[PDB]
């Protein structure tokens, strides 16, 4: 008798109303698999009969020790995240309200939650599977028509080499960010407000633009901002039509509890 | 969703090496935490060894520790299980178990897709 798998999903939202209240002859588990992306919030809705250990009491994902940790608040490793565990009345009858609300600011996270229904025989199971995690890894200089300047933003949005919970694997710890030179233009790298990563990645980025001679450069300031530790260089005019790229590893950088940063990966173009 | 299957099984002699192997499809293999365990004819499932996501943190069973290794390639989408120094009451069947949430538990409970399961085999009293 294998443990069967069964799958629900709604509009972002996990509906196991009037779905668990059977018994199986196997052992089943029904899930509700969801992976927030366009900052989406998701409700999870189940019988009041049912017990529920979601959200307050719920299974994180540990990205430092690569497995799952037990009865745990997800915001002790999202804090941007806020929920309310309330009763309501739906569709008649007495159901949980699990409302969650993902701000897009919000660190990314991997959770589960158990619904299991009370009974003295435990063949039927409720899971729900949050995959809250940064899906774009690949973009390019993002020129600010404003400043007239080139913006390689690592200290947030989806290059954030910011250490986080989310469930990211060895070779998945891989942003990149694709500058095409333009000769004689400011260019922006913003970087977390971190303690090493002016003591470490800025002696690592001065060194993957010394070994070549051909290169133009000058850096003109490393400027701390509010939240990003803005490393200001100017590339000037280049001769030979070049290709460079550059790695500031932070995916070692371990946080406490569970969170692990983001190797960086800064390509640049030479083209004229 | 994933499937999988077993490889390498069969029969050997008491001290011997196999090489047992597990492919997966599917879903993507890093991202699943796979398991193996075994079934000895009229007994129940025990566990044997489990590997973790990346593959930095291993878990085996006091009747196999030391003796039995497990090793994943994230490459080859493919879970890889070492069996040294095989005594004669490991006869049983193999099988290879996937689990998408793992907390490091020592059971079948958080393994959720199952393969089918191989047959090994081991004699003893020399030749
Ligand atoms: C989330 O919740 C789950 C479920 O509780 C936890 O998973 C448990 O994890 C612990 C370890 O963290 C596991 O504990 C291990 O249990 C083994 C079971 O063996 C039993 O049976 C043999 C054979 O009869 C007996 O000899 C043995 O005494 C047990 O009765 C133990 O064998 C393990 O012992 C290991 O350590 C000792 C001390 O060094 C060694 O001497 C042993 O040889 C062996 O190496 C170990 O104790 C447990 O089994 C898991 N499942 C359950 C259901 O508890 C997660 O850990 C938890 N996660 C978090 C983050 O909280
Ligand atoms: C994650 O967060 C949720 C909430 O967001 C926790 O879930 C429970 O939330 C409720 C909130 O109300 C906690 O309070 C409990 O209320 C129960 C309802 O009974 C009240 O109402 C009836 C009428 O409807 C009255 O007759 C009754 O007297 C109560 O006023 C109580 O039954 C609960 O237990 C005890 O409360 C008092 C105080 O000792 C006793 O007098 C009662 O007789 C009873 O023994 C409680 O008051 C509830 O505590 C929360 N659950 C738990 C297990 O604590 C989740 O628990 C949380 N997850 C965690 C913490 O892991
Ligand atoms: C991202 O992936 C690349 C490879 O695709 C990793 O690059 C490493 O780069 C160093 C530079 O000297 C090499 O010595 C290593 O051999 C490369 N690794 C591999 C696996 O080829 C890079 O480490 C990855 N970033 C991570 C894992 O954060
Ligand atoms: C950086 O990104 C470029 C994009 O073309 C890629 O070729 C290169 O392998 C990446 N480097 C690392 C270390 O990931």
């Amino acid at each position: 008798g294998t443990q069967d798998e069964k799958s629900v999903k709604n509009i972002c939202v996990c509906d196991f109303t009037d779905k668990l209240n059977f018994l199986p002859l196997e052992k089943t588990k029904i899930l509700c698999e969801l992976k927030p992306q366009y900052g989406e919030d998701i409700k999870i809705i189940a019988n009041k009969e049912y017990e529920i250990n979601c959200m307050n009491n719920s299974k994180v994902f540990c990205p430092l020790k690569d497995t799952f940790i037990n009865n745990t608040n997800i915001k002790l490793y999202s804090p941007k995240l806020h929920f309310e565990i309330k009763d309501i009345t739906h569709k008649g009858k007495n159901a949980a309200l699990y409302y969650l609300k993902i701000d897009e600011e919000a660190s990314d996270i991997f959770f589960s939650c158990s619904i299991k229904p009370k009974q003295v025989s435990g063949l039927l199971e409720g899971e729900v599977r949050v995959n809250l995690k940064k899906h774009i890894n690949e973009e390019y200089s993002i020129f600010n028509e404003e400043e007239d300047v080139h913006v390689c933003d690592f200290s947030k949005g989806n290059l954030d080499i910011t250490p986080s919970a989310g469930f990211y694997l060895k070779n998945s710890r891989n942003v990149s960010c694709i500058y095409r030179v333009i000769p004689n233009k400011l260019f922006l790298i913003k970087l977390p407000k971190l303690d090493i990563v002016t003591e470490k990645l800025l002696p690592s980025i001065v060194n993957c633009l010394s070994e070549f001679s051909f290169i133009n450069f000058t850096l003109k300031h490393v400027q701390e901002g509010d939240n990003y530790i803005s490393f200001n260089v100017i590339f000037g005019e280049f001769k030979k039509h070049f290709n460079l790229a550059c790695s500031l590893d932070l995916s070692d950088f371990q946080q406490e509890p569970c969170n692990l940063g983001k190797t960086a990966n800064i390509t640049f173009i030479f083209s004229k | 969703q994933v499937q999988l299957q077993e490889s390498g099984g069969g029969l050997v002699q008491a001290g011997g090496s196999l090489r047992l192997s597990c492919a997966a499809s599917g879903r993507t293999f890093s991202s699943y935490a796979m398991g193996w365990f075994r079934q000895a004819p009229g007994k129940e499932r025990e566990f044997v060894a489990a590997i973790s996501y990346s593959g930095s943190n291993t878990y085996d069973a006091d009747s196999v520790k030391g003796r039995f290794a497990i090793s994943r390639d994230n490459a080859k989408n493919t879970v890889y299980l070492q069996m040294n120094s095989l005594k004669p009451e490991d006869t049983a069947v193999y099988y290879c178990a996937a689990a998408g949430v793992y907390s490091g538990t020592y059971t079948d409970t958080e393994f959720d897709y199952w393969g089918q399961g191989t047959q090994v085999t081991v004699s003893s009293h020399h030749h």
